[PDB]
C-alpha cells in the first residue's frame, strides 16, 4: 500500500555533493508533511529535515543547516535532499519518513558513504598459531572498500564456531576478521579453508589455513 | 533542543521474562512520545505512539505509561524476536529527538573468554606491512578491556576493536583486537601482548608472542 522508495545514495568523495531522491506511492503525497531521518554507523537516529505538504515551511538539524536543501515535486510524488560539502560525519543510512499521529512510513533506506577512497579489493590473510582440546584459526580481510565483504569456512559447510566480526573503517579502507574453533584433534587432518567475496571488485579468495 | 534520556543502556533479560525500559525527557513533553523497535539492516518500527498507544498489527505484549517528563516501555512475555535496540523519541518540538537506546539482551551464566594471539602472516610481510590479531571469544558479561602491550608499553596507535552481537546458539560475546604497523616498526620491537582484563577474573589474560620465535 504506502510505498517510500530512496535512491541515490553511494559513495562520495569528502567535500562533493549528492542528491537523494524519495519516491512515493499509495498515498496523497501532497497532503503530508515529510520527514528525512539519518542513522549513523553503530550510532542512534537523527532528525535531518522536515518540509511541509505545501513546502511553506522547512526545518533543519542544526549539523545540516546551511548545507543541505530538502526540496519536492508533489506533481511527481517525490521528496529530495540536496547534501553539500560532505563531510565524513555525514556517513549514515538515509531514510525519507511519514510522522502520522498513530503511524509512521519509512523507506528502504540509502546508504550514503563519505570516503575518499575508490574501489579496493581485499588482502586475504591466514590466521595460524605460531589445554582446552580446542585450536582458534582465521582470516584477515584487510583493505577492502567499498561494504560488503562475505566471508564462509569449507564453502558453508562449516558453521559451528564461527565468529565474523563487525568491520572496522581506518584511513578509508575496511578490515574484518573472522575466527573459527575447532577441536585440536581435527587440524589440520581435516581441512580448514576461509572463501572471501567482494563482489564491488568481483574478488573470490579461497585461503587454506597452514 | 529536548534532550532525552534512556534508562538501563542495556538490559540482560529471560524469555518469558517482563521488562520494563525508562525514558526521560528534559522538559515536558505532554505525552508526545514514541517508542521503537530496531533491528540490525533494518529500519526502526514505531511500537507506541502518544505515551500509551500501541500501533496498528503491533503484538499484545508491548505497552508504555508516563506521566509529564518520566515514560517506560514494557514487553509482558519476552519473545526471542523482541532483542534488539529500544529508542524514544519526542514530537512535541522540532527538532525531534531521540534517546540513546536500551539493548535487550538474553541474561545467562558468565564465561571466562578464550584468548588468542597472531602473529603477522609471512604473506603480509613481503607486502611491508604487519597486522596483529587477538581473538577473545565467548565470553559473559558483555564489558571487557583488552589491550596491546609492545616491549611493556600500551599501544593504542593502529588498534582497531569490534564485539560480535550476542551469539544465538550460547548467548555470550566475542571480540577481534587488530594492531596494524609497518614492518619497519614491527621489527623494532620483540614482544606483542594482547591482555584482556573481565569481571571473570581478577587477574589478567595475558597471551603474548615474540617476534624472534
Amino acid at each position: 500500500e504506502v510505498q517510500l522508495v530512496e535512491s541515490g545514495g553511494g559513495l562520495v568523495q569528502p567535500g562533493k555533493s549528492l542528491k537523494l531522491s524519495c519516491e512515493a506511492s499509495g498515498f496523497t503525497f501532497s497532503g503530508y508533511g515529510m520527514h528525512w531521518v539519518r542513522q549513523a554507523p553503530g550510532r542512534g537516529l537523527e532528525s535531518v529535515a522536515y518540509i511541509t505538504s505545501s513546502s511553506i515551511n522547512i526545518k533543519y538539524a542544526d549539523a545540516v543547516k546551511g548545507r543541505f536543501t530538502v526540496s519536492r515535486d508533489n506533481a511527481k510524488n517525490l521528496l529530495f535532499l540536496q547534501m553539500n560539502i560532505l563531510k565524513s560525519e555525514d556517513t549514515a543510512m538515509y531514510y525519507c519518513a511519514r510522522f502520522d499521529w498513530d503511524k509512521n512510513y519509512w523507506g528502504q533506506g540509502t546508504m550514503v558513504t563519505v570516503s575518499s577512497a575508490k574501489t579496493t579489493a581485499p588482502s586475504v590473510y591466514p590466521l595460524a598459531p605460531a589445554t582446552t582440546n580446542t585450536v582458534t584459526l582465521g582470516c584477515l580481510v584487510k583493505g577492502y572498500f567499498p561494504e560488503p565483504v562475505t566471508v564462509i569456512w569449507n564453502s558453508g559447510a562449516l558453521t559451528s564456531g564461527v565468529h565474523t566480526f563487525p568491520s572496522v573503517l581506518h584511513s578509508g579502507l575496511y578490515s574484518l576478521s573472522s575466527s573459527v574453533t575447532v577441536p585440536s584433534s581435527t587440524w589440520p587432518s581435516q581441512t580448514v579453508t576461509c572463501n572471501v567475496a567482494h563482489p564491488a571488485s568481483s574478488t573470490t579468495v579461497d585461503l587454506k589455513i597452514e | 533542543d529536548i534532550q532525552m534520556t534512556q534508562s538501563p543502556s542495556s538490559l540482560p533479560a529471560s524469555l518469558g521474562d517482563r521488562v520494563t525500559i525508562n525514558c526521560q525527557a528534559s522538559q515536558d513533553i505532554s505525552n508526545y512520545l514514541n517508542w521503537y523497535q530496531q533491528k540490525p539492516g533494518k529500519a526502526p518500527k514505531l511500537l507506541i505512539y502518544y505515551t500509551n498507544k500501541l500501533a496498528d498489527g503491533v503484538p499484545s505484549r508491548f505497552s508504555g505509561s508516563g506521566s509529564g517528563r518520566d515514560s517506560s516501555f514494557t514487553i509482558s512475555s519476552l519473545e526471542s524476536e523482541d532483542i534488539g535496540s529500544y529508542y524514544c523519541q519526542q514530537y512535541y518540538n522540532y527538532p525531534w529527538t531521540f534517546g540513546p537506546g536500551t539493548k535487550l539482551e538474553i541474561k545467562r551464566a558468565d564465561a571466562k573468554p578464550t584468548v588468542s594471539i597472531f602473529p603477522p602472516s609471512s604473506e603480509q610481510l613481503g607486502t611491508g606491512s604487519a597486522t596483529l590479531v587477538c581473538f577473545v571469544n565467548n565470553f559473559y558479561p558483555k564489558d571487557i578491556n583488552v589491550k596491546w602491550k609492545v616491549d611493556g608499553s600500551e599501544k593504542r596507535d593502529g588498534v582497531l576493536q569490534s564485539v560480535t552481537d550476542q551469539d544465538s546458539k550460547d548467548s555470550t560475546y566475542s571480540l577481534s583486537s587488530t594492531l596494524s604497523l609497518t614492518k619497519a616498526d614491527y621489527e623494532r620491537h620483540n614482544l606483542y601482548t594482547c591482555e584482556v582484563t573481565h569481571k571473570t577474573s581478577t587477574a589478567a589474560i595475558v597471551k603474548t608472542l615474540n617476534r624472534n620465535e
